[PDB]
């Protein structure tokens, strides 16, 4: 098949920036490339057909260019509603192959509010104890939450969930869950989650103890 | 205008056949030279499966799935189905049925530009062996360590539910500001579990009631809880009997 | 192989691509047509449509090359489609299709079905105004059952005063009489017995069906000759495609592009011109790259309108040796290779460009340069430098020494 | 080294040889003039004298090539000698010499001293009678102290609206002033200090002396512009030879052939055009084959009128790298070799023909094809097949990767 | 230098015949060749310049053609005043090299009259005795002569002298000298010369004895 | 018209300077761009030696003779000379002085066709160490074996002379029919010797006077000799004294 490689896999820019998304073809197509916009939770929308046509209804700020192996999607005046995954598609031969998708975010620096929630007592009667570390309204998404117990590293028992960038304040919410058994729960004292973030000069550490209420 | 709509079971056990159905409304599949199926695994890009003519019964399949996928027809019900058998955990995706379009120029050149102008909303097909289970949801009570610059948040933890999805509303949908419903994560036990928290000023704690309303329609489970900060003085009252 | 295309007004700027080419050689004189667009080839704006006749002469190195003597351009490039060219008696007759509703193949139902025929002189005179360019009027198109008739194919032939432009006949699908028991689905199972009938038109539910053939234009009909359509026989019949009838070694040979499931090359000697009965070569080594459903070497009766025009010129009839440029690729239109082949084997080949060189419609014409079988093959090669399609000519001498 | 000689009418029959050629390239438009004789190149009867301008284009292999659109031939080829061609603003001015007494370099005393300029258009029109061919009248030739003046050399330059044809001035020997102490006879003993003065004309006792220079033809002088002769500076001065001033990399470069004892190549950047001061390159590796007394690599002051015209085109000025075709032989004018040389070493070379292939006057012009330095070299190669002289062109790409 | 080789070295032809003289050059000269007619005892006369030009005064029967390496001197209607030495000359480079020369001969076969002369008495008194053998009016000039002394061949003491071809009957006269001393003369009796000639069927041998007068 | 004339000694011993001189008449050496020397060894082809410009002092010499040949000049007497040093026996030749002629065509091509339009009469220069010597002329008397078909031949034998030439006239030049003055040859001793014989009818023997007049002007020798048939009866008259 004809492999479409997109670069970058995920870029971030502010409102009004000039965003160029490339889609390199493993095999040379003439101009049979199309560009799609996939909004979060929505069906993909055709933006550029034949690699150079602006479709009906899509704003003029979107522009596609290139033929042969190099194809570029250029957004002249980036807008708040142009923030979704962009995929290239080739119709030159079958099977049709899409690009891996280029996600676009909002370049607005912010600092997180580090929260930690001890497990509830009813959950302690349930059978398992999950400690959750909360990070609200930060940027960028790439951050590291390292689970340390009694100042001793714990790995392999952490699950992270980062929400999609909300359109209200253009930030992120992170929720890391430390799933552990009861025997492990009362065998340890300090349950702390470290936050290393671009907007925070120093690594902010939030912690709690079971014996302290 | 032609409007597409996928339909099928959201959960499929490993090593059986997917039963998808794209009901075509607003137009007949007698037109539309090709009808395609496009899926997108979670976190990966779109990748194309195969097409069916609608007018004919001739199929094309992606060579990566050619030995597994089957695309059927029903002209009477105006829908085309998808049958992917012996599915594995790598076949979990969001399956879109799309109306294939071919742009012919200079009809001495039979090579058209191919794309999909009409797409279905897509349906999440999860390939797992776990059974449908109601969520067991545990509240996340705020504490003295849950404050940062005068703001204290609270929430509740959805644990061990399956399949997708859940809609967690707060105060019967009245609470909207600060609401963050995290995407679900697949545990080692095979059951989903997500968190749902809301940030409120620390001065409003103890004066307003916060409830998370978990709705799991695949299992018909309704979970309503009140969230209350943990008590700290009820355990140290030991009576000295003289 | 030798590139010789330097003598033509083909090389445009980097923002204009050359589409819809033509090459038609007869008795030492050639013809060339091309539509220069602006921007993309598919969605661009048509700039000009050069329709230029010339001469095939010898350069100073025993190599033939094209030398235009006369060039004509229509006032509106947007209303000229599917030109066909025939030589006759020091004049060179080019018969195109006028269309104000787009391509007559694509927007066939609303097409006016009106043709124009433009004569050009191979040796233009100093003041031959009506001698060089005398656009003839076609006031009578004897079609028959066919609703619309269009020249569809680069080159045709002559017998004295009679011309035969390769054509296609738009027959209404309901009137097309075809027996589904004639659909050859014996060998493979994924082919319904009714694919031969639906694949006979552009869309399976299309209003029209394309039927290739010829356009008899008898010059001795008086001041207003009639353009009579002659359909092709039903033996090994598929969709109407840009055909090419050429007079090689005394008897006409009819190439008919494989724009359908019958991906094997479809050309052969002509038993008789009226009616058009073509003895198709039972060839099983030469095919064309189909895009999606009918790739190279597909014989199953299948519903598709895919393929590319890669004509083959019969360079020897005693052994039935023929030569042409073919895209050695299953699906992508790439790797143009000048092959010389029999009915069941490729005798030898010469790769014209790189392995992954995108190519398109190729027109091959062969002749004698002092009893030397040369072939000038117009190949559209995608120039990866300036990223445009530009028809490259190729003087290839058939070697008599192995 | 790629043959593009088929793009000019150099290929005749075996009874005619092509002599006195010309090649003058500027801004993508060339010129070409030649004299067709009947039989021998020396005593043959002149058939015709093509003088044809054109344009430089590209084929499908990125190879530049010539294409004459406009060709002019004088009614009497016997009276047109030593043509010089200069481009100026979509017109191509060719200045020649009218002579009813034979070649005026030879029969200078009886020459009429009359010149002719023939305007040709590099983009001819349909009916541009006076626009395509308009031979101008030169009723005012500003000579100065010189008795007769010639355009003597293939190509010149334009300075805005002003032309500068390579020239020569027939100064009477008696009034020619030269200090014999300036004759460089220090290094070798067989050279008298009076050989420099006598070798300055075609004979040691010639009535006239050839002094190369330029012809300022300003178009802003009115309806009848004056041909003003600009003599050359006396530094490194020898006999007037077919010169070539060409605008290379911004500043004109003046090649002046070595038709005398200074057999080493005599070309250099031009400091100023009027008066003509040429900073000759101190070259020690490039020379031309002289016949009898002044062979290749000779610097002793000697009385001889011998050598061949092998111009060199400056292709790089930051390194003073230039290119041209030179006959790699001492006395016999043979083995044309396309060499690229600095002032003191030959960087790389390409042998254009066999070892013993007789060659003659070579005209090398270089230019930019999409920012690539190509060179067209018109080499008069003796074809052993038809035993006559034919100018063979060689499109040579200067490589960047060694 | 440029070697200029002719062919043939010496040809024989009758009056009115067409004679072609070829002169081949080692290197390739374009047309820089000249033809010279060297009459016996006279300075060479230029016939043809540039290998193809008939010089002023030269009869039209002399025609020259060829260029490159092969050059041809053609005498169409040969005449009795054209029997001389013909030389080619190259002017393309220096040194100018002539051809080795071509000799043109009258083709008229004739039979010789063989004579033999004994040495004189005063020659014997001088101290030496030279036997003289006479061959008058023969053709071709090339022949075979052997000194036979008492039926014994003698070699190393013969000197040959043949005149150039006359203009009265175009024949040749031969003379070999048998240089011998006095005592060498009286130590043998028979002194003979052997004649082998094309026009003579049998070898004519003239002999004389010392004791006979 | 320009007439040339070589001049010099016909006798040059081995291993010294040959000294020739080509006087120019009818024209000046200031004209005639080049002036060449050409020699022709007996039995071999012409070869070129070198040229002098006349108007200049520049010389070119044959590379086979570049180390030996010197060509001088004289405006005063309008002659140019030749000086071949270290002459050997291989330098015996006829030395011609010639006007070198250049044919220029298309004076952008300075390569003329070079040939010699005017030649001198030439002079034979022989390299021999022998001194000048007068000829010895010994009769070749007719005999009975000197008859063939009624024709009897007779002649003169020139012996031991040097240098060339010798003119052998007969009966004060009265006899012209059948005269064959044979070319001379070089003996091992270095002295020239040629024959000079006449064919006459055998009936004319004893009735006609045949005398050869050998003229050798370098040694100033005049020889007149009669040819008479050998007497055969004057030796057998032995008297018997009784």
């Amino acid at each position: 098949d004809i492999q479409m490689t997109q670069s970058p896999s995920s870029l971030s820019a502010s409102v009004g920036d000039r965003v160029t998304i490339t889609c390199r073809a493993s095999q040379g197509i003439i101009d049979y490339l199309s560009w799609y916009q996939q909004k979060p939770g929505k069906a993909p929308k055709l933006l550029i057909s034949t690699a150079s046509n602006l479709e009906s209804g899509v704003p003029s700020r979107f522009s596609g260019s290139g033929s042969g192996t190099e194809f570029t999607l250029t957004i002249s005046s980036l807008q708040p509603e142009d923030f979704a995954t962009y995929s290239c598609l080739q119709g030159y031969t079958t099977p049709y192959t899409f690009g891996q998708g280029t996600k676009v975010e909002i370049k607005t620096v912010a600092a997180p509010s580090v929260f930690i929630f001890p497990p509830s007592d009813e959950q302690l009667k349930s059978g398992t104890a999950s400690v959750v570390c909360l990070l609200n309204n930060f940027y960028p998404r790439e951050a590291k939450v390292q689970w340390k117990v009694d100042n001793a590293l714990q790995s392999g028992n952490s699950q992270e969930s980062v929400t999609e960038q909300d359109s209200k304040d253009s930030t992120y919410s992170l929720s890391s869950t430390l799933t552990l058994s009861k025997a492990d729960y009362e065998k340890h004292k300090v349950y702390a989650c470290e936050v290393t973030h671009q907007g925070l000069s120093s690594p902010v550490t939030k912690s709690f103890n079971r014996g302290e209420c | 205008q032609v409007q597409l709509q996928e339909s099928g079971p959201g959960v499929v056990k490993p090593s059986e056949t997917l039963s998808l159905t794209c009901a075509v409304s607003g137009g007949s599949i007698s037109d539309t030279y090709r009808w395609s199926w496009i899926r997108q695994p979670p976190g990966k890009g779109l990748e194309w499966i195969g097409y069916i003519y609608g007018s004919a019964t001739s199929t094309y399949y992606n060579p990566s799935l050619s030995s597994r996928v089957t695309i059927s027809k029903d002209m009477s019900k105006n829908q085309f189905s998808l049958n992917l058998n012996s599915v594995t955990a790598a076949d979990t995706a969001v399956y879109y049925c799309a109306r294939d379009y071919q742009y012919y120029y200079s009809g001495s050149y039979p090579t058209p530009h191919n794309w999909f102008d009409v797409w279905g909303p897509g349906v999440l097909v999860t390939v797992s062996s776990a059974s449908t289970k109601g969520p067991s949801v545990f509240p996340l009570a705020p504490s003295s360590k849950s404050t940062s610059g005068g703001t204290a948040a609270l929430g509740c933890l959805v644990k061990d539910y399956f399949p997708e999805p859940v809609t967690v509303s707060w105060n019967s949908g009245a609470l909207t500001s600060g609401v963050h419903t995290f995407p679900a994560v697949l545990q080692s036990s095979g059951l989903y579990s997500l968190s749902s928290v809301v940030t409120v000023p620390s001065s409003g704690l103890g004066t307003q009631t916060y409830i998370c309303n978990v709705n799991h329609k695949p299992s018909n489970t309704k979970v309503d809880k009140k969230v209350e900060p943990k008590s700290c003085d009820k355990t140290h009252h030991h009576h000295h009997h003289h | 192989p030798k590139l010789i295309s330097y003598t033509l007004p083909v090389v445009g700027q980097s923002g204009t691509c050359i589409t819809d080419p033509l090459l038609a050689m007869d008795e030492g004189y050639f013809a060339y047509s091309h539509l220069e667009r602006i921007g993309s080839c598919s969605r661009g704006v048509s700039k000009q449509r050069i329709i230029g006749v010339g001469e095939v002469l010898d350069r100073g190195d025993e190599v033939p090359s094209l030398f235009m003597t006369n060039v004509w351009t229509p006032p509106n490039p947007n209303t000229v489609y599917h030109c066909s060219a025939v030589y006759n008696n020091e004049f060179y007759y080019v018969l195109c299709a006028v269309s104000t509703v787009g391509d007559p193949i694509l927007n066939s139902t609303y097409w006016s079905g009106s043709l124009m025929m433009t004569r050009l002189a191979v040796k233009p005179k100093s003041n031959g105004g009506g001698y060089n360019q005398h656009q003839l009027a076609l006031r009578s198109i004897e079609k028959g059952r066919y609703d619309k008739v269009m020249p569809y194919g680069p080159s045709g032939i002559k017998q004295g005063d009679t011309l035969y432009f390769p054509a296609v006949g738009f027959l209404v699908r309901t009137e097309f009489k075809y027996n589904d028991s004639n659909c050859p689905i014996t060998k493979c199972q994924y082919s319904k017995p009714e694919n031969c009938r639906l694949s006979m038109g552009i869309r399976p539910n299309s209003h029209y069906i394309l039927r290739s053939g010829l356009l008899k234009y008898n010059l001795s009909d008086g001041e207003n000759p009639k353009v009579v359509f002659i359909e092709i026989s039903d033996q090994r019949l598929s969709i109407g495609s840009p055909s090419k009838i050429y007079d090689s070694l005394g008897q006409p040979v009819f190439y008919q592009a494989s724009f359908s499931w019958d991906t094997m090359i479809k050309f052969g000697d002509v038993l008789t011109v009226n009616p058009l009965v073509v003895n198709w070569r039972n060839n099983t080594v030469i095919s064309r790259p189909g895009q999606s459903q009918c790739p190279r070497f597909n014989t199953c009766p299948e519903i598709c309108w895919e393929g590319v025009y890669n004509d083959a010129f019969l360079i020897d009839r005693i052994n039935w040796i023929s030569a042409g440029v073919f895209l050695d690729s299953n699906q992508t239109a790439e790797n143009p290779v000048f092959t010389v082949f029999k009915d069941n084997e490729i005798l030898y080949r010469a790769q014209l460009a790189s392995e992954d060189t995108n190519a398109q419609k190729t027109i091959t014409n062969c002749f004698l340069l002092k009893n030397k079988i040369w072939c000038i093959s117009l190949v559209e090669i995608y120039d990866t430098g300036d990223n445009v399609i530009r028809p490259k000519l190729f003087a290839v001498k058939i070697p008599e020494q192995c």
